[PDB]
């Protein structure tokens, strides 16, 4: 069975050899335990009638088998209780971190569920403790009665068939009942998921549901949904329990049926008395690892899903680069016939656009929606390749530049966010990490942030609280302006936060932007009359189709879409 | 012990599984009795003891099945009672302690804690009965069966626990330190995976990845030394719960008793079964202790959730009341963030029928008035006489009736026609519903959506929601009458169509209402009756827009700031 084993040996790392040595040690430990029960056959055969020489012979052979089994089980769990699992999950997390580094950014930027997924791997990678815990229990459950049963096939042959029949009717029949088992768990689960959807709808809009009026209709609807879930759970659980209790008592009914078959073959056939007592011992020995194995049959589902999610995530390939021998001295971003279809939620987010942003001062744009206005800025860092088109920067395609040169060429100024409330020297250092302190003091006063630096305590090495507590919208935006001012990127995308920042800090933010726009291309989307009229080459987009080029004057005197939106 | 839960059904299930374990011991003892009857005389098949064996097996299975059914019914009923009590507590929860504090925590608790309680009860009551009744009855039966070899099987069980407890002389000292290193790496992976979509627009990601790597390589040196502390103890406990040490003690006491006085053989095999049962009964004790610890954790979480809010002081008694909106001496702080005073003695009358657009500092002393109007919280010093009597006698249905909030985000459900229906009147007056969407000028984009007016928008329908959620909820506010309209922030959606269509929709919304348009721009401030200035919780000026402009105070300064951009 390769499709889980090659994943389990690829998603360990450089500890594959010690994992296979520990798997071999635990397989030999379970087989030698089966041989210890085979040595429990002639010990009972000898002790039925005394026989101190035969009892001493097979008791010292049982001492050898028990000591080899316990020492090999100790060496098998040595894989977990040395540092081999620590270094295994460590190398797996430092492979997944670099996979977070070179994943194309639209795959994690695409969905909130996608970012919550990629958030989860570094913390859900802790199940390898469970995958070394399951190995010993499943190996006991399948190997140990197989060795004892194939030992009975040439010690009296009539207990051998039934004891070889009990456990493949247990665990391979468990993995053949895994269709009906996951049917039971999914008949609970899908009802639990629609109830969880009603619960998260209730939990999000609880304020609107309280202050709206339907806290008698929708609330009692949720409560009747709770009662419906409880009745569905009991109505599934009755047949589930009637089927599942026999699965738990497989070893008990197998023990009593071997009792009856041994008794009828003692009084009808051979002298199988001592071998019957030792087989009665054997099956009650096999009782406990199946009693743990049915307690771990959810953890194997969780581990198989986690290994599928890892080896579905680590198969994500980066963006293709080709023949980087370019130095883009000119910054003339000309999208030509770009038609990028985004997802199943938004369709053709652009449709054959023609964009040119050649100015060393500014070239604004306004668009229709999330498709046509900001997904072109998403395309501008090649987050996704266009399904048809070309992205030039001066004269070179953007799929030719390496992401180091590309991500040092252009820089975005965000909405508000990402300082991590540390020393602000480090944040305007992760502007461009080869910066000295004097470069920070030169490029922080040009963003008009130095007065806020002197206003706060501790000087420049100060923590901003727990999330930027003394920093504000208008002060923490000047950090994101100081980052693009220190980085000195000759192309700046500028998501202007003016709609949130206007009445309190539009003076400081506009002064910082006017310091920023000098001698570099700036692409800005905003709604303020200074930014709507007095920008430069102003673009109008409807679902990713460009109209109303040029400045605001000729588009305004054209009396088209821009005059229509500006007149209100 | 615990009395207030469903104790009758779960104590019945616990005692029933305990009697099932006792009759399984009865089945094993009748098996040894039957083999005594067949070894002392090899004869025909023994009727009474083998009938007792098969009867005790089928009684043990039937009893354990009924214990399973009754324990799972107890778990289902306790899960239902807990979800009902959490829903009825969260329905009556003070909303400022709800959306600002634990927006996603309530669904997290109302899924995870109740699933933990179901799983704990249904999977932990037969474990309780087995691990406290099987190894305390096997000791009685073994002491009855043989005076020696119960001391020997207790010796091979207790040698492991003696060496295990004596191994704590080389002490651990690593619960709190390991737990804080675990919390530290689970913070510094979350910080990384949040910093990864952002820092890639900078340099390629090197400093955040180096911080994440050097926060991994400290937690590895905590985890590895924790393993090299717990290694001998856990490997020795996993080697002592193997049946082979118990088998070794039984066999080499079977040879050690052939010399110095032989115990009989069938008493030896009756020791051989029950001693291995008593030896295996240590592991489910550890499993139920593992479940009891984390269940006590989750029950402490459910009790802090159940004890944190108390009903927001509700009274539905007084009246609906006219002369709609005033304040009276309210100076309320913002809870759980600032221990100061987010208002300072705000006192104003408003005659019903006029528009009071108020402006202040960045929503820090401005939007908290709109939070305090809905009774999201109550003032530490003050009374809010909405009409005659204040919100201590609020008549909590009329707060749903009289006040029509419209906020800056306005979360929607997945039934878009009922997203404008299910605010104030759940029914189907669909001609009036499309008329209210017609006069609010949101009928066009909902007419253009694929699944009619009843479009399943969900959470993935970004095109179906769009930037017109304000137009949907304002049309919903035009559906019902609801005299007080409340705008927390309009025109924060800066789209050009939302620049155009929101103004006519609001002009269709301020008809016959005493609104409070808390707007961030000074757009509709010019067309409003009273313009309040705020500055760090203190109200500064009262009066109209042109009166505040003519007096030339700090409103002149703010309007001159706004005339720049």
């Amino acid at each position: 069975w390769r499709v889980i084993w090659r994943q389990l040996i690829s998603s360990v790392g450089s500890q594959a050899r010690m994992l296979r040595r520990s798997m071999l040690a635990l397989l030999l430990a379970a087989f030698m335990q089966g041989i210890a029960f085979a040595c429990l056959y002639p010990i009972i055969d000898a002790l039925l009638r005394g026989d101190a020489p035969q009892l001493l012979n097979w008791a010292m052979a049982f001492s050898v088998a028990a000591i080899v089994t316990l020492v090999l089980r100790w060496y098998g769990l040595g894989f977990e209780y040395r540092g081999h699992l620590a270094q295994a999950t460590h190398e797996l997390r430092l492979r997944l971190g670099e996979q977070l580094r070179r994943v194309p950014l639209e795959k994690l930027q695409r969905g909130r569920a996608g970012e919550m997924n990629a958030l989860l791997l570094g913390s859900v990678d802790e199940n390898l403790n469970y995958v070394i815990a399951i190995a010993n229990i499943l190996l006991l459950t399948i190997v140990t009665p197989l060795t004892a049963s194939l030992a009975t096939l040439w010690i009296d042959w009539r207990l051998g068939l039934v004891m070889l029949l009990i456990f493949p009717l247990l665990v391979p029949f468990y993995y053949w009942r895994r269709p009906a088992m996951r049917r039971q768990m999914q008949t609970l689960g899908e009802a639990h998921q629609r109830l969880s959807g009603d619960i998260v709808e209730f939990a999000q809009g609880m304020m609107v549901l309280r202050t709206c009026g339907s806290d008698a209709d929708k609330s009692r609807a949720l409560l009747a949904h709770f009662n419906a879930l409880e009745n569905l759970q009991t109505r599934t659980h009755r047949q589930g329990a009637g089927a599942t209790m026999l699965i738990a008592s497989v070893v008990e009914l197998g023990l009593q049926v071997v009792v009856l078959s041994g008794i009828v073959w003692v009084v009808t056939g051979t002298l199988n008395l001592a071998f019957l007592i030792a087989a009665v011992a054997m099956i009650m020995r096999f009782a406990e690892p199946m009693a743990m194995f049915i307690s771990y049959t959810s953890v194997v589902e969780l581990i198989a899903s986690a290994l599928q999610r890892i080896e579905q995530f680590m198969a994500i390939a980066p963006l293709p680069v080709a023949e980087q021998s370019e130095m883009p001295e000119r910054y003339d971003i000309r999208f030509d016939n770009v038609s990028y279809r985004y997802e199943e939620g938004d369709g053709h987010a652009l449709n054959h656009v023609s964009l040119t942003f050649p100015a060393a001062s500014m070239s604004a744009l306004v668009g229709a929606s999330g498709a046509g206005k900001t997904t072109v800025t998403k395309l501008l860092m090649r987050y996704a390749d266009p399904q048809q088109g070309q992205i030039s920067i001066g004269g070179v395609d953007i799929r030719r530049l390496t992401p180091e040169q590309l991500n040092s060429l252009i820089s975005v100024v965000f909405q508000d966010v990402w300082l991590f409330d540390d020393t602000l020297l480090a944040n305007i250092r992760i502007a461009r990490p080869q910066a000295t302190r004097q470069e920070v003091e030169e490029a922080a006063r040009a963003a008009q942030c130095l007065e806020f630096i002197s206003r706060l305590p501790q000087g420049w090495l100060t923590p901003m609280g727990e999330m930027g507590g003394q920093l504000s919208g208008g002060e923490r935006q000047r950090i994101s302006i100081a980052r693009a001012l220190l980085k000195n990127a000759p192309v700046v995308i500028l998501d202007e936060p003016t709609a949130a920042l206007d009445i309190e800090s539009e003076l400081a933010v506009q002064k910082a932007i006017d310091n920023l726009v000098h001698n570099r291309t700036v692409i800005i989307i905003a709604h303020r009359l200074s930014t709507i009229a007095g920008a430069g080459n102003i673009l109008v987009m409807e679902e990713g189709q460009v109209v109303e080029q040029g400045t605001h004057a000729q588009l305004l005197s054209h009396h088209g879409r821009y005059q229509a939106l500006w007149q209100a | 012990q615990v009395i207030t839960p469903v104790r009758r059904k779960v104590i019945l299930a616990m005692a029933l599984a305990g009697l099932a374990a006792l009759t399984s011991l009865g089945a094993l003892l009748f098996l040894a009795w039957s083999l005594r009857d067949i070894r002392a005389t090899p004869d025909a098949i023994p009727a009474w003891p083998l009938g007792g064996v098969i009867g005790c097996v089928v009684l043990t299975f039937v009893l354990r099945l009924q214990a399973f059914n009754t324990s799972h019914y107890a778990a289902f009923h306790l899960e239902n009672i807990l979800r009902s009590r959490l829903a009825r507590k969260a329905l009556q929860l003070p909303p400022g302690v709800l959306q600002q504090m634990g927006s996603g925590s309530v669904a997290k608790v109302m899924l995870d804690d109740v699933k933990s309680l179901h799983i704990f009860v249904a999977d932990s009551t037969p474990l309780y009965a087995r691990a406290i009744i099987m190894p305390l009855a096997t000791i009685v039966i073994l002491f009855w069966l043989d005076w020696r070899l119960a001391i020997a099987t207790l010796g091979v069980l207790a040698f492991g626990s003696v060496v295990l407890v004596l191994a704590r002389q080389r002490s651990e000292n690593m619960a709190q330190r390991y737990h804080k290193a675990r919390e530290q790496v689970s913070a510094a992976v979350i910080e990384f995976v949040q910093a990864m979509p952002v820092v890639r627009t900078f340099d390629s990601g090197s400093t955040s990845f180096l911080r994440y790597q050097r926060a991994l390589e400290e937690w590895v040196d905590v985890l590895k030394t924790w393993y090299r502390k717990a290694g001998f103890s856990a490997r020795f406990s996993f080697s002592i719960l193997n049946p082979l040490p118990t088998l070794f003690v039984l066999i080499w006491s079977g040879y050690g008793l052939l010399h110095y006085g032989s115990f009989d053989f069938i008493a030896w095999v009756a020791v051989l079964l029950l001693g291995s049962g008593m030896a295996e009964a240590v592991m489910p004790m550890m499993m139920l202790n593992n479940l009891v610890a984390q269940t006590r954790l989750s029950i402490q979480r459910i009790y802090q959730v159940l004890a944190m809010p108390e009903l927001s002081l509700p009274q539905s008694d007084q009246q609906p009341q006219e002369a709609s909106i005033t304040f009276e001496q309210v100076s309320f702080h913002y809870p759980q963030a600032r221990t100061g005073a987010a208002l300072q003695e705000v006192s104003f009358h408003v005659p019903a029928g006029q528009i009071v657009a108020l402006v202040g500092p960045s929503g820090a002393g401005k939007s908290t008035v709109a939070r305090l109007l809905l009774r999201y919280a109550d003032p530490d010093k003050g009374h809010i006489r909405i009409g005659g009597v204040d919100l201590r006698d609020m008549q909590t249905d009329t707060l749903m009736k009289q006040l029509s909030f419209v906020f800056q985000d306005n979360f929607l459900f997945a039934d878009t026609i009922a997203n404008n229906i299910r605010l104030g009147a759940p029914d189907t007056p669909l001609e009036a519903v499309i008329a209210a969407a017609r006069v609010a000028q949101a009928h066009d984009f909902i007419s253009a959506l694929p699944e009619g007016y009843n479009t399943r928008v969900g959470e993935r329908g970004v095109f179906l929601s769009g930037g017109q959620r304000q137009r949907i909820t304002i049309a919903r506010a035009l559906l019902q009458d609801r005299p007080i309209l409340v705008l927390d922030e309009a025109t924060a959606f800066a789209d050009p169509e939302n620049e155009a269509a929101l103004i006519k929709a609001l002009a269709a919304a301020m008809r016959g209402r005493t609104v409070i348009m808390v707007a961030h721009r000074l757009s509709m401030v010019t067309q409003a009756d009273v313009i309040l200035l705020f500055s760090d919780g203190q109200l500064r000026e009262m009066g109209n827009h042109t009166q505040l402009l003519a007096q030339g105070g700090l409103y002149q300064r703010l309007w001159q700031h706004y005339q720049q951009a």
